[PDB]
């Protein structure tokens, strides 16, 4: 997270940290608890990940510290990539983890609501992006989960700053024309959460963007409301 | 790495 | 408690 501040325990209970174990155990991506066995993250997080057995999902974490060998985790039973996904820039950057265990909810870990297809007429004023990612380019993974409040821009304005990319209906952008605050390496797959009318909603998945917190180059996020049916297809299966 | 700047925030 | 929800 570029230009962000530290979160407090309990502030983003839906934020998970997704680790891989081979060759090393490292932090890979963000992700969001959306149900008691379901993590919603980005498709791109799994390039060259060809087995769920090497994934650890850690919930209730504030500090990337907190973990080592006897810390609890959730195993990933199944990786579900959107069938049309090729690359981040191309869209469909959405994936579900079906966990093996069931997540118990509490003050350090709760699900975040998805948007309602009949609420794309809400304009969200209060959006944050969270993550353990770089604070600048050429940094390393952060110990403490960072936060940064970011304004949505319209897809029309986003399209003008990404000439030569099709900014589809199923993407949404957020950044300061100033620059200065954004996601960066390590925050991808993380949530883009918007408080509105008492409740938090999962509005975007951190997917791609030109550099990090760059002037006139807002981050691009999977627009989660355009995939709710897709999510419900996979998570409510018979 | 740096091959694509559209992927500076992804892993990789 | 969410209008769109994932049954456990």
């Amino acid at each position: 997270i570029v230009g962000g501040t530290a979160s407090v325990r309990g502030e983003w209970p839906w934020q998970v940290t997704l680790h891989t174990t081979s060759p090393t155990q490292r932090h890979l991506c963000g992700g969001s608890i959306i149900g008691n066995q379901w993590i919603l993250t980005a498709a791109h997080c799994f390039y060259g990940v060809e087995s769920p057995k090497i994934l650890r999902v850690y919930s209730g974490i504030l500090n990337q510290s907190e973990i080592k060998e006897d810390t609890s985790f959730f195993g990933v039973q199944e990786i579900i990539i959107h069938d049309q996904y090729k690359m981040a820039e191309s869209g469909y950057d959405i994936a579900l983890l079906k966990l093996e265990t069931t997540v118990g909810y509490g003050d350090s870990q709760r699900p975040i609501c998805l948007p309602s297809k009949g609420d794309r007429n809400v304009i969200y004023t209060d959006c944050w992006v969270t993550g353990w990612g770089y604070r600048k380019l050429r940094d390393k993974i952060q110990n403490t989960l960072q936060k940064a409040k970011i304004p949505l821009v319209t897809n029309e304005e986003c399209q003008k700053r990404y000439r030569g990319h099709k900014i589809t209906h199923k993407m949404i952008c957020a950044g300061y024309r100033e620059g200065g605050k954004d996601a960066c390496k390590g925050d991808s797959g993380g949530p883009l959460s918007c408080k509105h009318n008492e409740v938090w909603h999962l509005v975007g998945i951190t997917s791609w963007g030109e550099g990090c917190a760059q002037r006139e180059r807002p981050g691009v996020y999977t627009n989660v409301v355009e995939y709710v049916d897709w999510i419900l297809e996979k998570t409510q299966a018979v | 790495t740096c091959v694509n700047i559209m992927c500076c925030r992804c892993p990789x | 408690e969410c209008t769109t929800k994932i049954k456990p």
